[PDB]
């Protein structure tokens, strides 16, 4: 499950520069996700880190 | 591209003059604040229409607009560019006070009928040599009216004794040199690496 | 070393164009709980952490022709149901690179204002809207 | 591109003319509703949008004369009845034409003021109407 | 056309001189009544006119000798009684003919306010008063 | 005529010296009372004067040596009793005779104010006093 | 129209000296801020009277209105005509101050009584060559009293000495060329087509 | 006569230095006890004096080494206890003897503010202190 | 002797960097409790200390690279727990030793903001903190 | 290091007027406001580009940073260092007013594309004499355009008399003499005694 | 005091620019508002760094201090001291434009490091005639940079066209005669009388 949403994420990228702005915005996407999964209790943990 | 801009606007003001039969108007490029300064400038200056730059500005809401060009698999990366407002004045210097009244009508009539100016609107000579670097313009002319505040800072910078004078505000001239700075790939391979935590 | 400057950076919100004039309202915020029993030889009290709050972003730039994105976004709210999406803002350096980000989780707009029409100045258009959101990450490395 | 003034603008109001000295007022805003559960690992809220709220819009014009037309429209009144109008303001381009327009149904006049009479100064005459209404769509294409 | 200006004007009140300052406060206004029902699709309310206003009109002019008509006005105050005026207040042309009048019924004092004194300055001495009414038509034909 | 100037003026307060710097605070003001049944054809309501009301007079002079006129008359408070006093207010013409007098009945201090004291600027010393009052008369003739 | 609005003020003025029979005020359209220039105008301004512009503004209320015709069954299309607003100074510059006193009171004297001026209430030249082109106008004339501060602002551009002078304000010049530019058909025709969605 | 300035003063408080930059809050201010029965023929109230009020006073002077006067007052207050003081202010002439003094009982200090601190500006450090205290008589003669 | 001034200072608060822009909120307060029985021949009341209060300090700096210490701190908030510090601040002589000395414990950051984004103006990024703490002590000797 | 900065800014410009083939363009460090004062300076100017300092700003984010050096068991104490902000102009003083303006636009299209200079960026002689104490620096360039009542400050300490002209912000010049006060060793020995109290 | 401080300040201004082995710099005592005054003083300033008092200011903190001594059974009587601060400019007047701008470093640098003047510290000559009423000083030196709007007040002072400059601002030159205006004895007996009122 967490795979098929990550790999939706970093598709959008296919043709995108590889530099700096990229990396910054899928890093981004990926957390929300997983920040999100956290709350709703999927994942072990006192805080997301 | 300031002074293509302003010579471009001289000449049609010059050719709305011709179809008029006026053969004492003409406008000139120069600065108003030597219209007295008796060295060597004031001599050109007499019996005409002067047309000065007054101040510079730049447009604030498209400084972070981005300028990358993408192509095949392959990115160039450039500057962003540089957009700058103009403020003009029309200072009428002629001989008889009488006859700058008439010529200041004139310049307002023919803004009101006409304001917007590109490469094919205008009846400037493309074949110059000088004329040799412009390719795609478009600019508006709107009229400016200042308060009593504003005209003593204006006329406090170019003398301290006012003519009969209009002022007008030009849009957007584009400057940029359009150089590349760097070359780069596109991305074509994704890999995602997992591990239990 | 040599500080920051505040006039060149850019915005990911999910439409065609990253340039605006000004952005605010990224702050953190606790809210405070106070105590102290009768027995105590201080006459103050003693402080903790408690519930924590998120604050409006605003947003703002010029109206161009043929871009109606703030009205697309604002029509997506049918009852309680809106499209919400992630908020990326970075502050560049000279060579156009990110340097400081902050990170919005769950976007969505709630105030949008056009511009009002006068007829004696020389003025632009500028449009402004307002979003909540649910979260907010710094991160400067 | 190259962005838009405001200086240039009409509005079709059913009277005789549309031109007028400035108008304001055009907002859409939403109100919002919050949640939180006690077992929440987050110590903050959950965001909602909920109902939709339309403030009131001004116009303002110069005093002329044998033109009645501001208390023609509020002379309209009889208890709870009154002329109901749609309303449309365009923002123009330098051929005349529309770029920008807002739409407005079911608008009737609640405020009209008349001018301030002073001896002293070098002043015109500025008449102002403030207007309700039950919805708003923005057309930029 | 050509716009009208403010500067030129009379009141008739029901003394000797017509001649003022100022006038303000020349106001229309009304009540508004809100209503939704819980199965309409649109998440908004429908508006409909109720009860009237009015506001009160204050007057200015300068102090003469031998003038006390402010406090004679106010001295006809006995319990619930006092003398109730029309007022009509034109605004004039170039050759002082009416153009736009005001129409006032049912007019009475409630506040009177002297000058104060100042030593250092070189001011004239400015007294005004406050009206309340019960309707107000205007005029421009 | 002439209008009157603002800055040449007396008191007489039971004091040595008449001389002052501000007077303000010479005003009367009734209260309104509002009716409406509900058989009217009007929508709006009718007015009455009801009570009435008299607001506090402010005096400033400049501080002298031996003058401590302001803090006698404010120590005659003892409980309930004070010293009260009539107050006559003029307003001068060139040769100093009375033209516009305020008549004042039964007053009392009931704030007494000293200056402030800096080290940096050039300034005189002010006293304030605000005093209570039961009726005001304006005379005119 | 801003030349003949001036010329035909400047009649009226001459006329009232005329008529009270005094044979040494004249008033002349120059500009005050040559008075002492000491170059080639200023033997034209002594002992006269000078009437001069010194700042122009726009009327915003009547900015935004149309100026379309329609007859028939077509519509012409034209730009929206342009008002102003000029501020005007009257100033003495007799060889005696007495004269200088006597000649500002008989000016404040005459607009006291006549502020209005229209093409049938006027006593100019109709003739006259160079008034060919004015054909229709009204005006009104104002008195305006500056501030101390304001007094500053305008004899800062004048030259920094003042004399005894008067300021006016006129209203309503109207400036429109009256071109045309586009041509077209009215609506005669209306289709309408409906669907079940 | 000859009218007082105010940058010439002392201040004596317990302390080492008398010198100061500014006093204010030396007032004094009665309430006021309002009346009307319902048979008197005048529609207004009558006015007596009752309790009486002080204000707090504020001290202001320059920061310098080795002077914690300010602190080492503050810190004599354990629970309701304090170090009450007598304050004594006058006003002084050119040969440096007093005018107008005002005289305090029983005084103490509730609020102690530091200066601030800014890198950009050059400005001394200022200290105040605010002051309670049961009473204030004035003496002029 | 010679008065200090405020522009050279440092903070001691457990981060890296100790030069900061601006200092504010080192006051010491304490309230009030009033009294008064029926039969005391004073009409004012008698006042007492009774319990104290600590106001909020700001600290504010600028943006550097690589310096995310706002952030770290106020990132140890886990529900009730924080890191709680001392912090030292001291006003500097031309020798860079302390003079003034503010003692602060228990200190942990309520609210962080960061900087403001414009186009426009040249200007530089500040961010400020703001901090809650249990006490503070005065040291000038 | 105010002179060596402005002295390596001037070569840059002067080097881009030479690979656009232009041999009559050249900067020149002098001040702005001796054009017209005819005492021996003047001649100088003419028929030149000149670049001058008109104010002087602090850094205040970095003002109260330490500078104490640790090693070993050994410290060495000295003061803060000093960061300067610049604000400069380039004003063009061309014979032509044509020739200015073109002059202005070259500037603007060179700062458009760098805008950062270091000690490895530049090409400035490093074997000249007056040179010789110059080690690392980096500074940044950035367009300033002023409103009118700024227009009136800067030019009301130049003359009253403007010219075309580009304002420009320099970034942090250090000024440090770098100098000793005192030399100290750590701490490597503790005492503590107790006592009942 | 107000001429044997800005004497001694420099002289040590001068001692710096010997120990750097530079002997064309040399600041002189005078006022800047007279360099282009052409009247028997600018010859004096041609080519030299000068130092000049703009302002004067009251130490406010202060003012309110006494001044009486007791001793014995004594007090004599005076009155308080008068305490002032300072503003300084120093002008740089170098034949070349690249001279001045290296010698405006070197004040810089010079401030930066030393800051505090005792009478200890320095190292003017004591024994000079003109120095015979100096006993005791001590003064800070701070730098001031104004805005655009401050500039222009002061060259509005000195005659409206500036030079390269830096700004101080000196604290604390203490002023006082020391004259005794009374002496009295101290309370040595009280007598104390009490009635039953």
């Amino acid at each position: 499950m967490a795979e098929e949403s990550i790999k939706k994420a970093t598709e959008q990228f296919v043709f995108e520069p590889n530099d700096g702005n990229t990396w910054v915005r899928v890093r981004a996407m990926i957390e929300n996700f997983l920040i999100l999964q956290w709350r709703a209790g999927a994942l072990a943990g006192a805080k997301p880190e | 591209m300031i002074f293509e801009v302003l010579k471009i606007l001289t000449d049609e003001v010059n050719q709305n003059f011709k179809g008029l039969e006026m053969e004492d108007s003409e406008v000139v490029l120069n600065n108003v604040a030597l219209i007295d300064s008796q060295q060597d400038v004031a001599t050109e200056l007499q019996n005409k229409v002067i047309l000065s730059m007054i101040n510079l500005r730049e447009e604030v809401t498209m400084k972070n607009f981005p300028n990358n060009v993408l192509e095949g698999t392959k990115v160039t990366y450039k500057n962003p560019k540089l957009n700058i407002n103009l403020f003009l004045i029309f200072c009428a210097n002629r001989t008889g006070y009488k006859k700058s009244l008439s010529d200041l009508s004139r310049i307002l009539e023919f803004f009101q009928h006409k304001s917007v100016f590109t490469q094919s609107n205008t009846s400037f000579d493309r074949d110059l040599e000088e004329m040799e670097n412009v390719k795609n313009f478009r600019f508006t002319m709107e009229l400016f009216t200042p308060t009593f505040e504003e005209l003593n800072y204006i006329w406090g910078t170019l003398g301290g004794r006012q003519y009969p004078s209009v002022f007008y505000k030009l849009n957007l001239i584009v400057i940029d040199r359009d150089a590349t700075t760097s070359e780069e790939g596109v991305i074509t391979n994704i890999h995602r690496n997992y591990e239990t935590l | 070393s040599y500080p920051l400057s505040k006039f060149h950076f850019s915005v990911e919100w999910g439409g065609t164009k990253i340039g605006f004039t000004e952005v605010s309202g990224l702050d953190l915020e606790t809210e405070i709980i106070e105590y102290r029993h009768g027995a105590s030889p201080e006459y103050s009290k003693i402080k903790m952490p408690g519930m924590q709050k998120f604050s409006n972003i605003t947003l703002k730039r010029g109206t161009f022709k043929s871009d109606n994105e703030y009205f697309q976004w604002y029509n997506t709210i049918n009852l309680n149901k809106v499209e919400r999406r992630d908020l990326t803002i970075s502050l560049l350096n000279e060579e156009h690179e990110p340097v400081v980000t902050w990170k919005v989780k769950n976007a969505w707009p709630l105030k949008v204002q056009s511009t009002d029409l006068k007829g004696d100045g020389n003025e632009v258009a500028i449009e402004s809207m307002e979003l909540a959101h649910e979260g907010l990450v710094i991160q400067n490395e």
